[PDB]
Parts: structure tokens; sequence; C-alpha cells
């Protein structure tokens, strides 16, 4: 299906095209790690946590998160034999190539270093981003885990939305990219199955166009998740300095999420 | 980069330096791009992490397509297709006699198309403006310079092609924006000159203001709620656009006032404006299935 409203600006039919279109060139390895036989998948959950705190502490957006998360996953599925003790370099440098593209002022390449206490150079890391950027071939436009959220939302408050609402299916899908196996899932289905776990089914083929048999194996899941989240309760909307109350919403958080990761996999 | 054979340097701006060049080898003549990584402390700049992963995924005949990206250390050579000219220079060449009008219809319907193909991808250009449009021997223009480019945005392209919510501290950006630009350009290249050429922000209000009235809060809602609106500037009537573009037709002067219309909720999309009766004889008619 389609989820768009008719669009003044483009025809909805081919603005939805193209969105799906991206999610078919766009591609993820749920097993990329096989590739790497000395890594193992909490190295994986252990490094994106630590860019979602770094991501916290700078006040950087969402989307910039996300960004680095795709270009991290996809770089390694080009990759072979890759040390843990070359991680922190690859995920920095992945987070410094999506603030650079996604934020209005970007932290300084000096910033980016210090927050690794001497692992990494502001030279490895201009080294390390382009050997990501043209290992991608250049492919740095995707439509991250939490745009789709975010489209979702907006179809849902038309047929603006609430930030409250927001954060909290996104402290949901937080807790799941730490786990590769979300990978499976295209990121539109990630979103979906999680805006559903906080409303309906009704909802989300409202907003998503998917249909239940779509988003029914990744609600299982995400059950696990889910209901972690459920039982310690959703985060509050918090302020952050030098950011407009309207778009709070949009700056990355960071929690306890890796003892969180551990109770939903036991299940 | 050894493959390459640089005939002549055709500027030198904030995009770094564009030079004319042959494949020695395959005898193809593109347009090169250089950016130097050397003098820059953040690594690859920004604009152009963001031109190269846009122009990947945005394949149009009327956007200049990226033909491959070299990396010559401390170097960034972004290899394009060469087109002649560009739109500025060719106007101040045609300014005596004027662009014959079913040229200024062609470039028009393909500007519109370029666009409405961005606009589809829901990218912004930002930027548009004559100098970033680009024409070649053969009757196509295509739309160049997408370092400004943005997916929507926030506010924070030069001052003749700004729309009036930019100017009047509008917090965001829309698809209306490039339009205003288009429309713009469209009356530039019928009148022979710049429709709005004023040399300050102030100036380019009260600039757009002669031409299309001050506008009130029944033309355009919002406008007096707006942050650099002031009830003091002074009231200019709407002039006839029979004499703001006379070569123009009854179907031009519609398409144009509908591309400069004051509202950006109101401004013709880049697909509406190509089914308008002005593009009759250049649009064909395609069946709609209702379903
Ligand atoms: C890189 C894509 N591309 C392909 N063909 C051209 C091209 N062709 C051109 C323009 C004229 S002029 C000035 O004398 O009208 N001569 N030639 C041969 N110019 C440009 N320009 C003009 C510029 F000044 F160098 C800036 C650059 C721009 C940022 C707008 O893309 N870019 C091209």
């Amino acid at each position: 299906g389609s989820p768009l409203p008719v669009l003044s600006w483009a025809n909805r039919e081919e603005v939805w095209k193209i969105m799906l279109n991206k999610e078919k060139t766009y591609l993820r390895d749920q097993h990329f790690l096989e590739q790497h036989p000395l890594l193992q998948p909490k190295m994986r959950a252990i490094l994106l946590d630590w860019l979602m705190e770094v991501c916290e502490v700078y006040k950087l957006h969402r989307e910039t998160f996300y960004l680095a998360q795709d270009f991290f996953d996809r770089y390694m599925a080009t990759q072979e034999n890759v040390v843990k003790t070359l991680l922190q370099l690859i995920g920095i440098s992945s987070l410094f190539i999506a603030a650079k593209l996604e934020e209005i002022y970007p932290p300084k390449l000096h910033q980016f270093a210090y927050v690794t206490d001497g692992a990494c150079s502001g030279d490895e890391i201009l080294t390390m981003e382009l050997m990501i950027m043209k290992a991608l071939k250049w492919r740095l436009s995707p439509l991250t885990i939490v745009s789709w959220l975010n489209v979702y939302m907006q179809v849902a408050y038309l047929n603006q939305y609430p930030q409250q609402i927001f954060i909290q299916i996104a402290e949901l899908l937080d807790l799941c990219v730490l786990d590769v196996d979300c990978l499976e899932f295209p990121y539109g289905i990630l979103a979906a199955s999680a805006l559903y776990h906080f409303s309906s089914s009704e909802l989300m083929q409202k907003v998503s166009g998917y249909q239940w048999c779509d988003i029914e194996n990744c609600v299982k899941w995400m059950v696990p998740f889910a209901m972690v989240i459920r039982e310690t309760g959703s985060s509050k909307l918090k302020h952050f300095r030098g950011v407009a109350d309207e778009d709070a919403h949009n700056i990355q958080t960071h929690r306890d999420s890796l003892d969180l990761l551990d109770k939903a996999r036991a299940k | 980069m050894e493959n390459f054979q640089k005939v002549e340097k055709i500027g030198e701006g904030t995009y770094g330096v564009v030079y004319k060049a042959r494949n020695k080898l395959t005898g193809e003549v593109v347009a090169l791009k250089k950016i130097r990584l050397d003098t820059e402390t953040e690594g690859v700049p920004s604009t152009a992490i963001r031109e190269i992963s846009l122009l990947k995924e945005l394949n149009h005949p009327n956007i200049v397509k990226l033909l491959d990206v070299i990396h010559t250390e401390n170097k960034l050579y972004l290899v394009f297709e060469f087109l002649h000219q560009d739109l500025k220079k060719f106007m101040d060449a045609s300014a005596l006699t004027g662009i014959p009008l079913p040229l200024i219809k062609s470039y028009l319907f393909q500007l519109l198309q370029g666009l409405a193909f961005c606009h589809s991808h829901r990218v912004l250009h930002r930027d548009l403006k004559p100098q970033n449009l680009l024409i070649n021997t053969e009757g196509a223009i295509k739309l160049a310079d997408f370092g400004l480019a943005r997916a929507f945005v926030r506010t924070y392209v030069t001052l003749w092609y700004r729309a009036p919510e930019i100017l009047l501290g509008c917090k965001y950006y829309s698809t209306a924006v490039d339009i205003w630009s288009l429309g713009c350009i469209f009356a530039e290249m019928v009148t022979r000159r710049a429709l709005f050429p004023g040399d300050s922000e102030i100036d380019q209000l009260f600039r757009i203001f002669r031409t299309l009235g001050t506008p009130d809060e029944v033309v355009w809602p919002g406008v007096t709620s707006m942050p650099d609106y002031k009830p003091s500037f002074p009231k200019w009537a709407r002039q006839d656009f029979s004499k703001v573009v006379p070569p123009l037709d009854e179907d031009g002067r519609s398409l144009l006032s509908q591309m400069l219309h004051y509202d950006p909720n109101k401004r013709i999309s880049a697909k509406a404006a190509l089914a308008h009766p002005f593009f009759q004889d250049v649009t064909k008619p395609v069946p709609h299935l209702r379903l």
C-alpha cells in the first residue's frame, strides 16, 4: 500500500515509490559479523550504545545517530577480518560523516578525537572517513530507522506531532538497534512494529501502509524488547540547553540500555 | 586522475575550481570540480559529501550527471558531464535581440521537469539562479550546484532569487522557494533583465512589493504575524502583469503569477506548472486510472 495523503508539491505515488526504492537499494546484513571471525555481536551493541552516549553529550540529532549506525553496519559488510581495536575508529568516523551531513553546526574534528581519549586522532578519523565513504560508494543518503518513525508520526497527525509519544517509540527502536538481528527487517518495518507496540495494528496500517502480515514476524521478534521497556516504564521528554523546545524530541538520548538488552535477549 | 587532461579553467568559487577536461584514452569531454583537502581542517567538506551522495541518487536528463569521484592525495575530483555555457552568459549574449519565446518555453519546461524530479525525491535546491543553469548546444538546460541542496529544513540563494517568506523570517523552507526562483528566471528570460534586483534584504522586499503589491492577511494569511514584517511597510499597488512581462501571452502571465504567489502554500508546484496551458503544445495527454 501507500499511506501518503494527496501532496501539493509532488505526486504521492512517485514520492512513496522513491522512498520504497531507497529501502530496496540500501542493503543491510544481519550476518555481517560472520565476515569478521574475531568479532562477536555484543561488541557492535557496546559500540552503538557508546555512539548514542556521545550523541547525547553533544546534543546531536537521532538522525545523526542512525546515519552513523547505518554507515557502520553497511561499511562493515564491505570489509573482512576486522579486529575489535579498530571498532572505535570506524564508529566515531561514521558519526563524524553523519554529523557533517545532518547537523547545521556539527562538532569539530578535535571533539570527535577527544571523546576517544587518544585511541583515535583527527588524522586517523580523516583517513577512515574517506575509507568508509569510498567503500560505501558514496551512498550516504539512507532512510534511517528513525526517519521512518518521523514519516509515520507526520501521517498520523495530519489524518508537527506529539514529542512524548515519539521519544517512547524511539527509545524502543534504540534498544532494538543494539541487536544485529534487527537488520533482518527493513528499517520501515522495525519502525512500524515499534509504533504498533505503542498503539494498534489499525494505526500502523494507516500511517505506514503495511498490513499485519508484513510486520508480524518483526512484532514477535520485538516482543521481548517492547516488554522490557513496558516493565520499567517509558522515559520523560528531556530539555536540552541551547536546543529549541519544538525540537527536543529529535535529540539523541542515552539510557542503561545494555542491561535491558540482556533481559530482552534472554527470552 | 592520470587519464585526464585539463583544457581550461571555467571558474572558481566556494564550490572549488571547475575545469573543462579530456579523457586521454576515451576522448570524452567532462567538467571536473576540484576540491582541496589539505587546506581543510574538518576533512571532506560537508557540502561536497552532500552533493556527491545526492547526485549519485538524482539521475535525470535535466540534472548534471556525476560521472565519477576520484580521490588523488589531498584532492578530490568530481567528474561531471560537460555543458558549454551557463544561462547568465547566454542571457547577456542574447540581451539585445532577446531569447526566442519558443526557447524560453522549452528551457522553462525542462527546468520544471528537473525541479519536479528533485521535489519527488524530497530535495530542495535552495540556490536556483542563472549561473546554476547549464545549457548545451543540443537545446537542453540542466540544474547544477547542489551544494545548498537539502532534503525536507530550517532557515539560516543570492538575494535576487530569494523568496519573500525567506526575507520575512520564516523558520522553515519549503519546495515553494525553488518555484519562486524559477519564476524570477522565467521573467528574466522574458524581460532581458532581473525582475527584482535588490541591494539589501529590505531593498529586495520593497522591490518585490513594488511589482506584486505589499502583502496583507487576505492575499497571505500569516504575513503580519511573521518575524521580519513591519506595519510601516509602504503600501504599493500590484503592477499589471501586461507591463511587468509584455512579450508574454495570457497563458504565460497566468503561469508566472502562480509561480510568484506570496503564500508558499498557494504557490504552484513544479508538477502542476508542467500541466499549465502555457505548455499545452509541449505536454501530451495521459489517461488517468481512477481505481
Ligand atoms: C560541474 C558541472 N558542470 C559541467 N559543465 C559546467 C560548466 N560549463 C560552462 C559554463 C561556462 S560560462 C561560465 O562561460 O557560461 N562555460 N562552460 C564550459 N560550468 C560549470 N560551472 C561554472 C563555474 F563557474 F565553473 C561554476 C560551475 C557550477 C558550480 C555552476 O557548476 N559547471 C559545469
